[PDB]
């Protein structure tokens, strides 16, 4: 039953931590080819450096990742990008590096149609995973083959990423491809969710302690006592906010203490295993693996205190008899139990603790539920009929007006232009309603990444954006607030275009941006870069469905003042058309904002422009 | 036997736990140890840490005998420090006098204490104050007063008292109910604490420490429940409680610290706040949806010549048309539920917080106004009732106007001296009222039997009155071009004043009689 759930079995975990020891005896990594399986072993280090870099000047070692290198690993729709720690990150920068010919031998073994996995014992297994995040991004999502699926396994590793580099791994489904194995008291686990002031002076001892080929330095009684109480109340602080915070309760006042409280960004990052002398508790929810990480490590009796920190230490080398007596051991998996009180106890974990736990897995049933919901609303007759009247019934008649539906909103003359502005009032609820599902992170990681959403959101923005624009400026709200772009775009909006911006160029490895400037500079405006971008601030042409709001803020304005962002806007106009983003039907007609602007621009302009052909000047 | 812990219990117990192993309490009660030991007025010290700046307050014993003396203190009185703490229901609070006489005492050290904490806070370093027993007392008040113009932006302080007294009464806590700043506060208190509440009532939230563990109550219900007593126990050594809660975070004990029938009233009023946000997020978009089939009810009264006024009262009087029914019963309604609400809302929040709530419905309030209480207008005159403006006007429209009616009166009319008017809802939203009033006095004119000639010349100068009041709103372009559809009330209005004042012309009656209100509210 654990096969079948985690895509990995008995051989190739035995197999991967064969590897991992192997890899003690090696530069940076050990490569062990097995037939179809080639494993990639990371060397693990015991130095205080390798989990928290000197040069780091944060609380935990933290460091936002690149949005180039890593350019699935944020929010979509915010923004935001994932945080890791900065030394596990160098240490794979260190390996990547082409001297050490993993990069040669990765490819090596993508041509093959190997499975490629990746692996490591303790530092080392953060590492595989940093590594197989790396391999996804450069490889994986660029030609989606079961072949190229990678697969992470590891032992005793410390936690890499934060929630958001927990989140972007479930959105893009790669979650399943990790296996992390815990044994239940090993504290290395936990050691990243302390400040690292708060273990800054006994870290080194432990570590040497931890470190299976170093005998020298005599056992210390105090510093590992102080260590494993060090890490354990910074675990609490941590785990126990997150149970404040998951619940939507009590935010007042957390947010009042959010200013005097330092918590671990850290977050457990696919499938977490926790291991007994009977039994074995596969866990895929990161909320409730974060809960576990502290309940799972304490004592039993208050007689067994004393004994507790030297076992923290000990089962960090215990994953060699894990991996032996496997099968031998009671398997379940937590989050698919109807009951999770026989395998928490045999964990250890409190009354109050499995609750705890509890209230994290409903959580995300909660989160399952809600998605049902959004379905059942977006795939009713009543709501489709809001999009399909806009699109077949107000969209022609406008057209056949002359001015289109742009224009026709905006003076808002007849009945129909009423109607249009409450379809658009109430799909404005709808796709609202779901914008603040997903804020308050009560859908499911996968959401955003939903073909079916994107379709219809990128429907929506592309049909109703225009007459969200149009009531702005209606209402005057540009003189008032200010340039839709900059402080009037509604955030629903922004959403759509960055889901399907996402969907549709990731498998190119570019982000919107990118390919944005790089569209700009191949209109050949010669001028500097960093000059245009200047201009270019805030534009309306970045989205398609925006180009209204471009040409509100260019008309009026003297050619010479703004001649750059209106070559801009024409060089767009075609690709947003043939993509769909802009309907051909309306904006060149002789009643529209866009046309009748566009002729009072100079001769010398309309001359050599590409639109001249589609727009002819009065008489 | 027992059943499983509820989830308000493990809430408190999370909060708790947090608190304690943040190590918050610790070092502001070991900086409260300092300033009482290395005349007897008020004391305090700064500590510039790098995280924080703590300030600790130190205040003489705590005299029994004056425990609810109180202070009153009115949003009038020129006196009272705290004016932007008053809100619309409670204009007055009361304050532990000891207390406040200390804070008031100290006001010029204090007041140049506030320009550094404000500047400190400016660089986003966030602010502790503390202090035990009075000098939490003074401790909170300083903080109260520190909240009273701080930037909402800026990271709130945070008041930590250890065994204080209670220190404000039942219509400041009703007010910090709905406050921000109430959520500045951290109140220790030992669970052997007892507390007389039959004047001063808690506020903020509680940390209650029991020796195997603490739990955080923000119901003030729960934490008189749990503290209220006949007698005023004296300050513990919180030293001593503080080291037997460090002993609770080794101990397996996850015993229930708060009684069965105190969580099932903490659950039950959770339960009723969940639902008394009233989605100011979802409802909004809600109100917005009416707000726009309104709207388009409007535009297609207009269409038929009638105008939304009178083919509401119309269909009110006889409803036969489903759309202008579902107006009524659905949209209507929610609109006057919705702002109704707001109204309430704005009047329960101290100054401070209502300030920020009205800005944000200054203009959507001004429009709901104007578009809405016509059609309440209707219904009122319909039902035969008089003198609408004077005696039938709901609260929330008087509330409204009060507060939004006379600021931005001033940039739209700016805009309506060049602009087409088609679109424009007449300012005086009891333009309705008028011309009903008028109606009736014409009616009084035409029936009335044997009415003495002295009173028919007080309502002959009624229909003047109203006549240069129509003329004027016209000139001044403040009224909807809509009045002039044939089918209005305002219009049956002229047809019958036309016949009963006969042969004297005015300004108005040439306006009419020519036509010349079909160019009325055009471009210019
Ligand atoms: O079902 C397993 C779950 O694991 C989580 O870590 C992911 O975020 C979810 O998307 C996924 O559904």
């Amino acid at each position: 039953a654990f096969e079948a759930l985690t895509g990995i079995n008995g051989d190739l975990i035995t197999r991967s931590w064969s590897a991992s020891k192997q890899a003690y005896l090696t530069e940076r990594y050990h490569k062990e080819e097995a037939g179809a399986v080639v494993i990639f072993a990371f060397q693990p280090s015991f130095s205080e450096k390798d989990f928290f870099d000197p040069d780091n000047k944060s609380s935990f070692g933290e460091i936002k990742l690149n949005r180039v290198q890593f350019p699935c690993m944020r929010k979509i729709g915010k923004g935001d990008v994932a945080t890791v720690n900065e030394a596990f990150l160098k240490n794979l920068e260190a390996v990547i590096d082409p001297r050490t010919s993993f990069q040669a031998s990765v490819e090596m073994a993508v041509r093959s149609r190997k499975q490629i996995v990746f692996t490591g014992h303790s530092s080392g297994g953060a590492t595989a995973i940093l590594a197989t995040v790396w391999y996804l991004e450069k490889y994986f999502i660029r030609n989606p083959n079961v072949y190229l699926e990678p697969r992470c396994v590891t032992f005793g590793a410390p936690l890499v990423g934060d929630s958001i580099f927990s989140h972007a791994l479930g959105r893009e489904k790669w979650s399943r491809f990790f296996v992390n194995f815990v044994t239940r008291f090993d504290i290395v686990p936990r050691i990243t969710l302390a400040r690292k002031a708060s273990v800054e002076e006994t870290l080194p001892h432990v570590l040497a302690q931890l470190d299976p080929r170093n005998s020298s330095v005599q056992e210390s009684e105090q510093r590992i006592t102080e260590f494993y109480t060090s890490v354990m109340r910074d675990t609490s602080t941590v785990a126990n906010q997150a149970v404040c915070e998951l619940t939507g309760s009590a935010e007042a006042i957390l947010e009042t203490l959010s200013s005097f409280l330092e918590l671990s960004p850290y977050r457990p990052a696919g499938t977490f295993v926790f291991s007994t002398e009977k039994r074995l508790v596969a866990v895929n929810n990161s909320d409730a693996i974060l809960q576990m990480l502290f309940y799972t490590c304490q004592a039993s009796d208050e007689q067994e205190w004393s004994l507790i920190p030297f076992r923290s230490i000990r089962d960090h080398h215990s994953y060699e008899e894990l991996v032996q007596s496997m099968g031998m051991k009671l398997f379940n998996h937590l989050d698919g139990e109807n009951s999770i009180e026989s395998s928490l106890n045999d964990l250890g974990v409190s009354t109050r603790g499995r609750q705890y736990v509890q209230a994290a897995l409903e959580e995300e049933k909660k989160r399952v539920e809600n998605q049902k919901k959004i379905i059942q609303v977006i795939q009713q007759e009543r709501f489709l009929k809001k999009l399909a009247w806009i699109e077949d019934e107000y969209k022609p008649k406008c057209q056949a007006h002359k001015n289109g539906y742009y224009d026709s909103f905006k003076v808002s003359n007849e009945e129909n232009d009423f109607k249009a502005n409450v379809k658009r009032a109430e799909l404005a609820g709808v796709f609202d309603e779901v914008l603040g599902l997903l804020k308050k992170c009560q859908l499911p990681d996968e959401f955003e990444g939903d073909i079916d959403w994107i379709k219809l959101a990128t429907r929506y923005r592309r049909l109703v954006e225009p007459l969200d624009i149009a009531n702005y400026h209606r209402h005057l709200k540009n003189e008032d607030t200010g340039p839709y772009m900059k402080r009037g775009r509604p955030t629903r909006y922004i959403y759509a275009q960055r889901g399907y911006e996402h969907h549709i160029l990731k498998p190119n490895g570019m982000i919107a941006e990118d390919v944005f400037w790089n569209k700009v500079n191949g209109l050949n405006l010669g001028l500097q870069l960093e000059e245009i971008q200047e201009t270019l601030k805030n534009s309306g042409s970045e989205c398609g469905s925006c180009f209204w709001a471009e040409v509100e803020e260019l008309k009026g304005k003297p050619y010479e003042e703004v001649e750059v962002r209106v070559k801009t806007l024409e060089g767009m106009l075609r690709e947003w058309i043939t993509a769909g983003e802009v309907d051909e039907k309306e904006i060149f007609l002789e009643g529209s904002t866009f046309r009748k602007w566009w002729i009072t621009l100079p001769k010398n302009h309309k001359s050599h422009s590409p639109l001249r052909d589609y727009m002819m000047d009065e008489i | 036997s027992q059943d499983p812990e509820s989830s308000s219990s493990l809430k408190g117990s999370a909060l708790g736990k947090l608190v304690v192993t943040s190590g918050l309490l610790h070092s502001s009660w070991s900086k409260i140890l300092e300033i009482h030991n290395p005349d007897s007025g008020l004391e305090f010290q700064i500590h510039r840490e790098e995280k924080f700046t703590l300030v600790v307050f130190s205040a003489p014993p705590i005299c029994r005998s004056s425990s609810s003396d109180s202070t009153l203190l009115h949003v009038k009185d020129k006196e009272n420090p705290f004016p932007f703490l008053c809100s619309e229901n409670n204009p007055s609070f009361s304050l532990h006098t000891p207390a406040f006489n200390l804070f008031t005492s100290a006001s010029t050290s204090l007041t140049y204490l506030k320009s550094e904490l404000l500047q400190t806070l400016k660089s986003e370093k966030p602010v502790i104050i503390t202090g035990a027993a009075l000098g939490g007392s003074v401790a909170s008040l300083y903080t109260l007063w520190l909240l009273e113009t701080i930037e909402p932006t800026l990271k709130r302080p945070l008041c930590i008292t250890f065994g204080s007294p209670l220190i404000g009464d039942a219509s400041l806590q009703q007010i910090l109910e709905n406050s921000v700043r109430n959520s500045c506060f951290l109140h220790v208190v030992s669970a052997q604490t007892r507390i007389k509440m039959d004047f001063f009532k808690p506020f903020g939230t509680f940390l209650i420490c029991f020796d195997s563990g603490c739990v955080c109550i923000e119901d003030h219900v729960a934490v008189t429940e749990l503290l209220n007593g006949v007698h005023d126990s004296g300050l513990v050594d919180y030293s001593q409680v503080l080291n037997r809660l460090d002993q609770s975070m080794l101990s397996l004990a996850d015993s229930r610290l708060i009684p069965e029938d105190v969580i099932k009233g903490i659950e039950k009023r959770a339960e009723m706040k969940n639902l008394r946000f009233d989605m100011m997020f979802k409802k909004l978009n809600d109100m917005k949806i009416s707000m726009a089939y309104i709207e388009w009810y409007k535009k297609k009264c207009k269409e038929v010549k009638i105008g939304y006024y009178d083919r509401f009262k119309t269909q009110l009087a006889f409803p036969s048309k489903e759309f202008d029914i579902n107006i009524k019963n659905h949209h209507k309604s929610e609109l006057n539920r919705f702002w109704k609400s707001v109204v309430e809302e704005v009047e329960r929040r101290p100054q401070s917080d209502a300030s920020i709530l009205k800005r944000r419905f200054l203009f959507s309030g001004n429009n709901y106004r104007r578009m809405i209480e016509p059609l309440d207008i209707a219904e009122y005159y319909l039902e035969g009732r008089k003198e609408y403006r004077t005696t039938g006007r709901s609260h929330h429209y008087v509330m409204l106007e009060k507060w939004f009616g006379m600021e931005s009166i001033l940039i739209e009319k700016e805009r309506c001296k060049k602009r087409d008017l088609s679109d424009l809802l007449t300012f005086d939203s009891c333009f309705w009222a008028e011309v009903e009033d008028s109606l009736i006095v014409i009616n009084q004119l035409n029936t009335t039997v044997g009415m003495r000639d002295d009173v028919r010349e007080v309502l002959t100068r009624k229909l003047v009155e109203f006549e240069g009041y129509v003329w004027e709103i016209i000139t001044k372009r403040e009224v909807s071009p809509e009045i002039f559809l044939e089918e209005s009330s305002f219009m049956k209005w002229w047809k019958e004043y036309k016949k009963i004042k006969g042969f004297n012309s005015s300004y108005l009656t040439e306006f009419m009689n020519t036509r010349k209100y079909e160019s009325y509210g055009k471009s210019q």
